[PDB]
């Protein structure tokens, strides 16, 4: 009964899911509430990979947030409070006005155990930045856990991993020292499970590499959803996607030099 | 419970600081205006450092202080680690405080800080000055590196006169309807040489011995040769009678070869009958000897050396 | 609000008091770098930055070497990617860092896109001689990255001479950074005041920058202590405030160096005003720089205190030789952490008594200690002509190499035809003779 | 099997000879619940940690080992073991008895300013719960924010009273016999540390001990503890001041070779035997200590045995022109 | 004939058990009777002291005619007993004063014999002693569900405060990136017992403990499934870990806060 944003977690585990797909490679990030819901972007250490969150209204059992408010918040700690949480818990964010802290309440439906934790918020001066919808050369998509497993295997023998689109067919490669990597897929749809299916709508060839270590990281998204989006096009950072019921999480990653 | 005087009666505002009067004001204007600039306090054992930098972060954050200061001593971690974690994550934290007011980080005992750490901090208080500010508290602002003194502002603190000793010696006599004597705090002020604390500190424990504050009382716990004996071998006319002082009254009384020396200098020092040029030559001439107790060498005969070096001067 | 250091801070190269000359150096390099790099990296132009992958910027506190670095970098565009000792530099988290952006380009670089290189990285590899402990090989990877990498790497530190910087020797283009010229810093500090709404007497601001032995950062915070000290300064106050301000918080260890050569104190009457026990106490207002400044300044004195008959000379020989024996007692205190006891005599030797033998009408004027500076010449020459021996030893100890080395100087310097000749009949190469050419100057 | 040292250590506070002023206050302290935190500090074998052993013993008595914290030179007491292991043991309750904490730091001024500094931050912000005990040799070692802290009780070199006391007592559980200047001898060789009364004590219960019932002498004493006596040294000074210096040299030289003597040990007592005679002139005196005083100063930094050694016969005699 | 034979009805308690000294506890004699198996230690802190006794209830056979103490390293002893499959049964034996212990397992279809040799550990010290036996405040919850609770909130601070309020299990932790709070009543899950919380109150309590101990404790939740907790202000904290025929207690002191 005093606080100006109070949103709370259909599933616990979600925001925690949410938070450790990305709590890895940024440490400070800014979250902006308003009306429609949560969205905060952030770029990297190494200034490679930029990240954008955007969680909708509609993944909360209830969501209030009356004026527009920042929460500035270290990944790290957040991550330390949400691991604190069990099962059957209903986790409520609750910011007052012009907060130092927040509030995560655990509470249960059981209402004879109640968990609340306060955590500092931090002061970011956040480099916004200006992402705009372009129209990339190739736009894929495909089970998340495969490009983990592929993504992790290639890894094993290069520092860099090319992604080749060339002819409606996704190649990735990997020329280490040891030897080389190649995995090839081709886009099918299988009506008995739709997930599994491999999409592909290619408008001109893409031939990027990437840094492996931030692909590595990128693949940790695949807890929110069961596919992941990749758009890519000679000019412009890659962009890796995964759905949520009310939102996404997306990676921009800045490729190699040619 | 045994509260100690030092700790009761410990200023708890800028106000009660019978500090360095110049200095102290100095702060009392930072802390109703609110740039305060990183700063170096350094200066000898107790004049007031740790109180002073304490007493100007609440004039300052008022009902912030517990969220706005974080104080990290010799007795806390300060290691690479904190530094990069803790002090880093603290700077960078949140805290809506008026226009002027500052996040303030203590860290007192500065001088005790590895280079390491000292060298890992640089950058964190010069990226987030705009929200927090440090104050560093020593003996020895020797042992601060450059790059953070460069970052700050010294404010060197000077040994407190007999006068102010004086003063907060009798605010805590009236507060306490301690029994003294004139005498037995010319006592306490000959044997605290400008340290608040110890003079405090030998206050009670007289007290707490012998109830009445007389130099007779305050030389038992003290312990050390009783200043007017010591005097009245550094004066006696013949180097045969002043040789007896020191082996009647002083070495068979069993008083350390240091013990001895120390006061010589203290009582020399304060020997106005004498003339500056004089007493300065026996320093010299005490100090050697002293150095030469501390080389080893502490034996009775070059005491007895250094009595006879006095005469030759005193007597030329 | 903000500390004036910040407000104040350089937003152009164009605003970077001295160096000018090491600048210049450092945004060149910084600019044919792409084409170095077209070139391999093995064309050393004719200012030689075009063999090295990054430089290594160096020099003491305060004088603009993060400015620089930072600002030569946006200058040319480039996008920055800092680290220093607040962060973790241990070889592993280099290698899972860093070490994937020597190759990358700036995710910013991108929606911030005529920029040249919006889309390209200059590593600031910031503090490097403060890698401790915390960084095991740290040093070590970083240097081997100044070899390895394809993007703009700048390296900053205080002492470029010193053994855990060494893996950096041939690695890089050092440019060295001295301490600014007073001019520079006093046309800024007037430029300051002037917007700080004050005046200042350029004697004033001309010791500040000799105490402050060039750190520009210092004089700019130690120059924001008065409008901070006083609530309220007006057309008066000025000229008077910086007495309170000057003999207190800037310049007190000159009021020190001023009342302990007073003869004032010295004679009869004063001697019991100011008492023994107040003279000996003067020291313990810095006995860091007290020494110091007595030693400097205890010959330049118009005596009042000498015994009758006894000529200024003889009495500063005897002060002269106090100033030695007060060493003695300095250097035992400085060997054991426990020792402190013995700052009293040193307090009479090093400075009271050697005052008092000369104490009286200021003859010149109070100078800072050139002790300190001096000693800065002193040993960054030493491990100069230490190197330089660590490479003819195939040819005495480093001693008995500079009190030989002289006819070197002949067939190494004697005009500058027979060039390479000499040079390389010595087993010598091109730091190898910059390097004997420094010392050598 | 301990070695006297060790075998005659104060059991109780009622065993320590010599320091009756500390252990009355110290029990007063106790008794009405006001005990400070305290500094002993003395020279070697003066009953320092005998005492707090004691005074510990009759504080907890058995509950002493969960109740008490001892630490010494000997542990490993740097800044770390400070906030940590001290820090906690100060900062926690006890788990036996209801009562404050002991904590004993023997030799502290073994630690180094860093520790020491820290040990203060500690003992400041816990003194309303736990008692500190700190020792030393000397307090000048010893931080002065750490001094500051404490009460402070010297213990002095045990008097002639106390140390014939314990020799009284070892005598009797020993089947000993000392003669009359015998025991005074072994007094004013040690200088006020009982340690070396009972090192040497026994270095005689097993070197004249033949009908189990032989008598001490004062040679036995000086012998042992290698150090000049009257006769000898008081002869030697004789040689020097009437004798030629081709005589006196050769007196010195043998008196000192065959009887193992160091010029350090001659002129110490010279120093005092000449202390009693009634010069002629002061300079006299002074040039004498003054010279006497830079020779032994030269010799404990080892300089030429042979010179140093002319040099005290020279001083000796230059000096008496008067 | 052995002065001492010892036989565990299965070698998978003696196990379980020694799970709980090992990490706080550095070395343990452990003094045997006719009635079963006692002993006890302390911290070289002094802050906790570990009272294990083993009734002879949960031994297939127990014969100690005349008592012995078996002093043995928690390290040593720990490696000994995890050679024990889960088909064996454990056996001590010790001689007529022990110069080590022996641990006999054995199967019951195929001759297998493992017998461990193990040198015994003196350390001239048998101080047992043990004083309160009246608590303010007596409550008990399921080890696992504590174990969490602590570590949770180990995560901010390096003290925890376990608050006794009207009936209100109260746990709280202050620290550097924000607080936590975890508050739990007394409540019966007439289908689960086991899970049930039951607090009996008496006189409010309110004391704070260093979380490196009470972790340290949540380890002997391996003892049982279930933890006992006795309060009593200015009074070392009871914990215990019930067991068919004895337990495993630990007695934490508090800190002096004022
Ligand atoms: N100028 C002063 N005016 C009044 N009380 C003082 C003054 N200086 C010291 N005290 C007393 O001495 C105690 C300790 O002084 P501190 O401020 O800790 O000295 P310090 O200069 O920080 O000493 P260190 O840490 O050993 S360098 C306080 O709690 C006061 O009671
Ligand atoms: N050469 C300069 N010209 C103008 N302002 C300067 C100069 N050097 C320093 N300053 C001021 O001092 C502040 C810090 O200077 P930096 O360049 O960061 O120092 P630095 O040489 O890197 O020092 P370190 O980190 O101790 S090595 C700036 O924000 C400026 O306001
Ligand atoms: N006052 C005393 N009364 C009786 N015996 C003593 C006394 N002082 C010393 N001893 C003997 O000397 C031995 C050493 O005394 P300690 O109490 O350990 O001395 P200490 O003052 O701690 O010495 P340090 O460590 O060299 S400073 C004991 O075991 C005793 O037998
Ligand atoms: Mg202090
Ligand atoms: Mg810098
Ligand atoms: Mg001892």
């Amino acid at each position: 009964m005093a606080s100006m944003l109070e949103a709370k977690f259909e599933e616990a585990s979600l925001f925690k899911r949410i938070i450790d797909g990305f709590k890895d490679c940024v440490q400070l990030v800014n979250f902006q509430c308003k009306e429609d819901g949560i969205i905060a972007q952030a770029v990297d250490d190494s200034r490679v990979l930029l990240v954008s969150l955007e969680i909708g209204v509609e993944a909360f059992q209830e969501y209030r947030c009356d004026h527009p408010v920042t929460l500035g918040m270290d990944l790290t700690s957040l991550s330390k409070i949400l691991r604190c949480g069990n099962n059957t818990d209903t986790l409520t964010l609750i910011a007052d006005n012009t907060p130092d802290s927040i509030i995560l309440l655990f509470e249960d439906t059981k209402k004879d155990r109640i968990a609340e934790y306060s955590l500092k918020l931090m002061d970011i001066d956040a480099d916004f930045l200006k992402i705009e919808e372009l129209q990339y050369d190739s736009t894929l998509s495909l089970p998340s856990s495969e490009f983990s497993k592929i993504v992790r295997d290639l890894s094993q023998l290069s520092d860099s991993i090319n992604i080749m689109i060339t002819k409606e067919t996704i190649k990735f490669v990997a020329d280490g020292d040891i030897g080389s990597g190649s995995v090839i897929i081709k886009p099918f749809v299988d009506m008995e499970h739709p997930e599994t299916s491999i999409k592909l709508e290619m408008d001109q060839p893409v031939d990027l590499t990437f840094g492996a270590k931030y692909l590595l990281d990128i693949i940790k998204g695949s807890s929110l959803s069961d596919r992941v989006g990749i758009r890519l096009s000679s000019e412009a950072p890659a962009l890796f996607q995964f759905d949520l019921k009310s939102g996404f999480l997306q990676f921009f990653l800045a490729p190699k030099f040619n | 419970l045994q509260l100690p005087w030092v700790e009761k009666y410990r200023p708890q505002v800028l106000s009660d600081i019978v500090g360095n009067k110049e200095t102290i004001d100095r702060l009392q204007q930072i802390a109703k205006d609110g740039n305060m600039p990183h700063m170096i306090i350094s200066g000898m054992p107790g004049i007031g450092k740790t109180t002073s930098v304490h007493c100007l972060a609440h004039e300052l954050l008022g009902r912030s202080y517990a969220d706005g200061v974080l104080e990290l001593n010799a007795s806390d971690d300060r290691g690479i680690d904190v530094v990069r974690n803790q002090i880093k994550h603290f700077a960078q934290k949140k805290l809506h405080l008026p226009p002027g007011k500052h996040k303030i980080v203590i860290l007192d005992e500065a001088d005790s800080m590895t280079a390491g750490a000292q060298q890992a901090l640089r950058r964190t208080m010069e990226l987030y000055s705009n929200s927090t500010r440090f104050a560093f508290a020593c003996n020895q602002s020797n042992k601060i590196i450059e790059p953070l003194q460069s970052q700050c502002a010294i404010l060197r603190y000077s040994k407190l006169s007999d006068e102010d000793v004086l003063k907060r010696l009798l605010q805590i006599i009236k507060l306490e309807d301690v029994k003294y004597t004139n005498d037995g705090l010319e006592a306490i002020i000959f044997t605290a040489e400008g340290d608040m604390r110890q003079a405090i500190n030998n206050l009670q424990s007289t007290v707490a011995g012998h109830g009445l504050v007389n130099a007779d009382n305050v030389f038992k716990i003290v312990d050390s040769p009783h200043p007017l004996i010591v005097k009245k071998m550094l004066l006696a006319s013949n180097l045969e009678d002043s040789i007896q002082i020191l082996r009647t009254d002083l070495w068979k009384k069993g008083y350390s070869s240091i013990d001895i020396v120390t006061t010589s200098f203290r009582v020399t020092k304060n020997l106005a009958q004498v003339k500056e040029s004089v007493r300065l030559e026996m320093i010299k001439e005490i100090g050697l000897t002293h150095m030469r107790i501390l080389e080893g060498v502490g034996t009775y005969l070059q005491l007895a050396s250094m009595l006879a070096k006095i005469h030759k001067l005193n007597n030329k | 609000d903000k500390l004036w250091t910040v407000k104040y801070a350089p937003t152009n190269l164009q605003q970077v008091c001295g160096n000018k000359g090491s600048v210049m150096k450092l945004k060149n390099w910084l600019a044919n770098w792409e084409n170095s790099k077209k070139n391999s990296f093995k064309h050393a132009g004719k200012d030689g930055s075009g063999v090295f992958r990054a430089a290594m910027l160096y020099g003491p506190p305060g004088i603009g070497k993060t400015t620089a670095a930072h600002l030569v970098a946006q200058e040319l565009g480039y996008d920055i990617l800092e680290q220093n000792a607040s962060d973790v530099r241990s070889k592993t988290l280099l290698n899972a860092g860093v070490k994937n952006a020597l190759d990358n380009m700036s995710v910013v670089g991108y929606f911030k896109h005529q920029n040249l290189n919006g889309k390209h990285f200059v590593i600031i590899m910031d503090e490097v001689d403060g890698m401790s402990g915390g960084d095991r090989g740290g040093v070590g990877q970083l240097a081997q990255f100044c070899r390895k990498t394809s993007t703009p790497l700048i390296l900053i530190c205080n002492e470029r001479n010193l053994p855990k910087m060494r893996p950096f020797d041939r690695v890089c283009l050092d440019i060295q950074f001295r301490r600014p010229d007073a001019n520079s810093i006093k046309s800024r500090l007037m430029t300051i005041a002037i917007r700080e709404k004050f005046k200042l007497d350029p004697n004033v601001i001309d010791r500040l920058i000799q105490t402050t032995r060039g750190d520009i950062r210092q004089v700019i915070n130690l120059l924001s202590t008065i409008s901070t000290t006083t609530k309220t300064i007006n057309h008066e106050n000025i000229n008077e405030i910086s007495k309170a301000w000057e003999k207190n918080i800037a310049l007190k260890p000159f009021d020190i160096a001023h009342k302990m050569l007073d003869g004032q104190i010295y004679s009869d009457i004063g001697s019991r005003n100011f008492t023994l026990n107040d003279k000996i106490a003067l020291y313990f207002d810095d006995f860091d720089f007290t020494p110091l400044m007595i030693q400097e300044n205890y010959l330049s004195t118009r005596p009042s205190v000498l015994k009758p008959g006894q000529s200024h000379l003889e009495a500063v020989a005897e002060a002269a030789n106090c100033i030695s024996l007060g060493d003695i007692v300095e250097k035992k205190i400085r060997s054991s952490e426990q020792l402190w006891s013995l700052l009293p005599l040193h307090a009479v030797l090093s400075s009271v008594y050697p005052a008092s033998k000369v104490a009286g009408h200021m003859a010149g004027r109070i100078n800072f200690t050139a002790w300190l500076g001096q000693n800065s010449k002193s040993a960054k020459y030493y491990r100069l002509l230490q190197e330089i021996h660590y490479h003819t030893r195939l040819g005495x100890x480093x001693x008995x190499x500079x009190x030989x080395x002289x006819x070197x100087x002949x067939x190494x310097x004697x005009x500058x035809x027979x060039x390479x000749x000499x040079x390389x009949x010595x087993x010598x190469x091109x730091x190898x003779x910059x390097x004997x050419x420094x010392x050598x100057x | 099997n301990l070695p006297w040292v060790e075998k005659y250590r104060p059991e109780t506070l009622d065993e320590v000879y010599g320091q009756n002023e500390v252990i009355t206050t110290v029990r007063k302290f106790v008794d009405e619940g006001k005990l400070p935190h305290l500094l002993f500090y003395g020279p070697p074998g003066t009953g320092k940690t005998s005492t707090i052993v004691a005074l510990a013993r009759e504080i907890y008595g058995k509950n002493y080992s969960n109740m008490v914290l001892e630490l010494n030179a000997s542990d490993d007491r740097g800044i770390d073991v400070v906030r940590n292991q001290i820090k906690d043991f100060a900062s926690t309750r006890q788990i036996f008895s209801k009562g404050f904490k002991l904590i004993i730091l023997d030799e502290a001024d073994a630690m180094t300013n860093a520790a020491q500094n820290a040990l203060r931050r500690v003992i400041e912000r816990y003194t309303k719960n736990t008692r500190f005990c700190v020792l030393a040799n000397y307090a000048h070692k010893l931080t002065p924010a750490l001094l500051s802290q404490c009460t402070r009780f010297r213990f002095q070199p045990l008097p002639q009273e106390a140390i014939e006391r314990r020799i009284a007592n070892v005598l009797v559980h020993e089947k000993l016999k000392l003669s009359p200047n015998a025991e005074k001898a072994l007094i004013e060789l040690s200088n006020g540390d009982m340690r070396r009364v009972l090192n040497v004590l026994q270095s005689c219960k097993a070197t004249l001990d033949n009908p189990d019932e032989d008598e001490i002498s004062d040679d036995v004493i000086y012998e042992c503890c290698g150090a000049p006596r009257p006769s000898d040294l008081k002869a030697v000074l004789k040689s020097i001041l009437e004798d030629d210096w081709g005589t006196a040299h050769y007196t010195l030289n043998k008196v000192r070779s065959a009887k193992g003597l160091a010029l350090i040990d001659l002129i110490e007592g010279i120093v005092k035997i000449l202390e009693d005679y009634e010069l002629q002139n002061e300079e006299t005196r002074v040039h004498l200590l003054t010279k006497l005083a830079d020779i032994e100063y030269s010799i404990s930094k080892g300089g030429n045995d042979q010179i140093q050694g002319s040099a005290v016969i020279g001083a000796i005699k230059a000096s008496f022109e008067n």
